[PDB]
C-alpha cells in the first residue's frame, strides 16, 4: 500500500509527454498533468482528441 | 455541436412558451422541472458587461 | 447463432474442418464431450464391416493464435442422423451454423 | 459486511456568499451519488414549501399591456421586480399588503406597507423606478404559501373570472431554491476506486441558509420515507 | 417486409421506443433507435497492447 | 392549506404474478414524489439487494476446469456456466456446503442436491449436466456464501490464501438476486384528492428474495443514507 502512496505522492504535480504517430504539426505532442486512473488505457480530453 | 446545435435552436409552439423569466437561474429551474421545453421562444431579462 | 443472417453460413460451416460431420447417416449409440459412437444404418453400411463409427472430438488444443480450439456434441442419445450432418460444434459454430 | 455500506463524512461546505455553498461530500458505494444528486434536486425543485408574491392589482394599471406613467418600466419589467421579491410570512398563511409611494427615484422594498408578520429580506431590492414626483406608485399585492413552483399559465383559466378587472397574476416561486447543481466523481480511498465524490452547488434567497435548504429536504424526505422503515 | 414483422411483433412501426434515463429517472424527448446488433471481439486485447 | 402536510405512503397491496414475477404497489404519494421515488427505489434495488451464490465447485477425478470427465455428456466450463445461474435460498448461515452425487445415465438437474433445512432450491427444474452412463457417475461438493454485488474470480484470489487445494475451482458470482425492476405512476382517487398518485412496481428475480423484504431493506438503506445527510452541521 506505501508503494500505491508514494505514487500517488510523487506524481502530484509532474507534467508528461503524449504524441501519437505520426507527428504531423507541433500538436502532435503535448504536455498533460496525469491523474492516475484504474484500467489499461489512456484517458484523454475530446477536444484535444479532436 | 449536435447538442449545442439542438439547444440553440426554437419550435413555434413549445411547452411554456411565451412566458417572461427573470434570469438563467429561473431558465434552468422551469426547464429543470420539465415545466417548459428548450424550443420555447421567451422573454429574458439578461444582463451583460462591456 | 447471429440473428441476422444471409443463408450461406451452413455452407462455410460444413465445408469448413473444424465441426464434425457424419460420413454415413445413421442412428447414434454413444454420446460423451469426448468422442461419439455412430450405429450406422443397415441399408447404408459399407457391406462387410463392424458399421459402427466413432468420432473423437479434440478439446481445448491451441490455435495458431493461441486461441483455445474446443469442439462440443450437438446432439442426445439415438438421435437419428442423415449422411452430412453436423454433429460437433466447433468453436464459433452453433448447431451447423457459423456464429462469430 | 453485506449489512454495512459505506456512509459518507460532511468533508466539507464552503459558503461563497450569504446564498452560495459548494457542499462537498464522500466517499460514496457506487450508483448512490446519482441518486441521491436526482433525488435531492427533484425535491428541492419541485417540493420545498415557502410563500411568494402571486397576484398583483394597480390602480392605474388594467392589463400586461396597460401603461402607466412616471416610471420607465412598464408592466412585465415591475412584474419581474415583484418576481424577484423574497418574503417570509410567520403563521398566517396569506396576507395583502400595499404599496405606495410618490416621488423620482427607486421604489423598494422598504415603501411596502409594513406588516409585523411579514419580512423582506432583502429592502434595498428595487422594485420599481419612478421617473417623476408628480406621479406615485399605488398597488395591491397578495402573498400565499404554497409549494415548489406553479406557472400564471396554469392558473389561467376561464373559470378564474372572478378575478376582476385590473388583477395581474404572477408565477408562484415558492421553493426558495434559486439554483441547484449537484454533480457527481470519482474518488479513491484505501485502494477502492468506484468510490464517489458528490458536490453540490447550491443558490438560494436569503429566506433561509442553503444547509438547511439541505436538511429540511432531507428531513421531509425520510419522514416521507419511514413507512417502510423497519427499526428506529 | 420489415415494417410487418414488426407490426406482428405488437412493436411500433416507426421503429423508434421511448427511453427514461436511468441515473435521471427521465424520460427522453425523442423516441430513439433500439434494435438488436451482432457484436465481435477484435483480438486486440488492450492487455497486451500497453 | 397543510402546505407542510404530505400523506405516507403504504404498500396497499402485494400481488404475486409468479415465484419469479410479482408486483407491489405504494399509495398515497405526493405529485411529483412518484418519478422520484420509483427511480430510487429501482437504483438502490438493482444496486445493494444481498443474494446467496456460488463460489467454489470441488468435482473428484479432474483438477482443472479444461479437462472432461468420462461419460458426461458436458464439459466441465459448460457445467460451471450452468451452475452460474442457480439461485439458492439461505435461512440463517453466512456460508453452506452442498454435496451432490448423481449415477446412472441421466440429466442431472438442481432437483438432485442433497438438501439442507437451512438452504433450499427456487427452480429444482435447472437442469445442471447429463450423464450418459450407468457406471459413470458425478459427484461435487459446492461452497454457497452470502454477498452483495458481483465479484470477479481476480478480486477474491487478491485475498491470497496460501495453498488453495488444485482440484478446488472458482467462478465468480452476482449475488443481485433481482433481473428486472420497472415502475409506473397511475393518478388515483383517494381521499376525495386529484394530486396524489399510486405507483406499482413490478419486479422479477430469481425469486430467492421476498418482494416486501426487498422493498424494506432498501428503504431503510436510503434511510440510512437520508439521515447521514441530516446530520450535516
Amino acid at each position: 500500500a506505501v508503494v500505491w502512496d508514494i505514487l500517488d505522492e510523487v506524481i502530484r504535480e509532474h507534467p508528461v509527454l503524449l504524441n501519437r504517430a505520426p507527428t504531423l504539426h507541433r500538436l502532435g505532442i503535448q504536455a498533460f498533468e496525469p491523474v492516475l486512473i484504474e484500467g489499461k488505457a489512456i484517458q484523454l480530453h475530446p477536444l484535444v482528441c479532436a | 455541436v449536435l447538442g449545442l446545435y439542438y439547444m440553440t435552436r426554437d419550435c413555434v409552439n413549445a411547452k411554456g412558451e411565451g412566458m417572461v423569466l427573470t434570469g438563467p437561474k429561473e431558465a434552468e429551474r422551469l426547464y429543470r422541472s420539465g415545466l417548459a421545453s428548450l424550443h420555447a421562444r421567451v422573454k429574458v431579462r439578461i444582463t451583460e458587461y462591456e | 447463432k447471429p440473428l441476422v443472417g444471409t443463408g450461406m453460413e451452413r455452407a462455410v460451416a460444413v465445408d469448413s474442418g473444424v465441426t464434425a460431420v457424419a460420413k454415413r447417416g445413421g442412428v447414434v449409440q454413444y454420446v460423451d464431450a469426448s468422442r461419439i459412437v455412430i450405429k450406422v444404418n443397415e441399408d447404408e453400411m459399407y457391406p462387410g464391416e463392424a458399421g459402427i463409427d466413432i468420432y473423437n472430438l479434440t478439446k481445448y488444443t491451441r490455435s495458431n493464435q493461441n486461441t483455445c480450439i474446443n469442439q462440443m456434441p450437438c446432439v442426445s442419445l439415438g438421435e437419428p442422423v442423415e449422411r452430412g450432418d453436423v454433429l460437433a460444434d466447433g468453436p464459433s459454430t452453433d448447431l451447423g451454423e457459423l456464429a462469430l | 459486511s453485506v449489512t454495512e455500506f459505506l456512509k459518507p463524512r460532511l468533508v466539507d461546505i464552503e459558503q461563497v456568499s450569504s446564498t452560495h455553498a459548494k457542499v462537498t461530500l464522500e466517499p460514496l458505494e457506487r450508483g448512490f451519488g446519482h441518486t441521491l444528486g436526482n433525488a435531492l434536486r427533484r425535491i428541492l425543485l419541485s417540493s420545498m414549501p415557502g410563500c411568494a408574491v402571486t397576484e398583483v392589482e394597480i390602480d392605474g394599471v388594467l392589463h400586461e399591456y396597460s401603461t402607466k406613467e412616471g416610471v420607465q418600466e412598464d408592466i412585465l419589467e415591475i412584474l419581474l421586480n415583484l418576481k424577484g421579491l423574497a418574503v417570509r410570512v410567520q403563521g398566517k398563511d396569506e396576507v395583502i399588503l400595499t404599496l405606495n409611494k410618490s416621488g423620482i427615484g427607486p421604489v423598494t422594498a422598504a415603501d411596502i406597507t409594513h406588516d409585523g408578520d411579514v419580512e423582506i429580506v432583502k429592502p434595498q431590492h428595487v422594485i420599481c423606478h419612478l421617473t417623476d414626483e408628480n406621479a406615485s406608485i399605488s398597488m395591491r399585492i397578495k402573498v400565499q404559501r404554497g409549494r415548489g413552483y406553479v406557472p400564471a399559465s396554469t392558473r389561467i383559466h376561464s373559470e378564474e373570472d372572478e378575478r376582476p378587472i385590473g388583477r395581474l397574476l404572477v408565477d408562484a416561486c415558492y421553493s426558495p431554491v434559486e439554483r441547484i447543481a449537484y454533480n457527481v466523481e470519482a474518488a479513491r480511498v484505501e485502494q477502492r476506486t468506484d468510490l464517489d465524490k458528490l458536490v453540490i452547488e447550491m443558490e438560494t434567497n436569503g429566506t433561509i441558509d442553503p444547509e438547511e435548504a439541505i436538511r429540511r429536504a432531507a428531513t421531509i424526505l425520510a419522514e416521507q420515507l419511514e413507512a417502510f422503515v423497519d427499526l428506529r | 417486409e420489415i415494417k410487418e414483422l414488426l407490426k406482428l411483433g405488437d412493436l411500433p412501426t416507426s421503429g423508434q421506443i421511448r427511453l427514461y434515463d436511468g441515473r435521471t429517472g427521465e424520460q427522453f424527448e425523442r423516441p430513439v433507435t433500439v434494435g438488436y446488433m451482432y457484436m465481435l471481439k477484435l483480438n486486440h486485447l488492450v492487455d497486451d497492447k500497453m
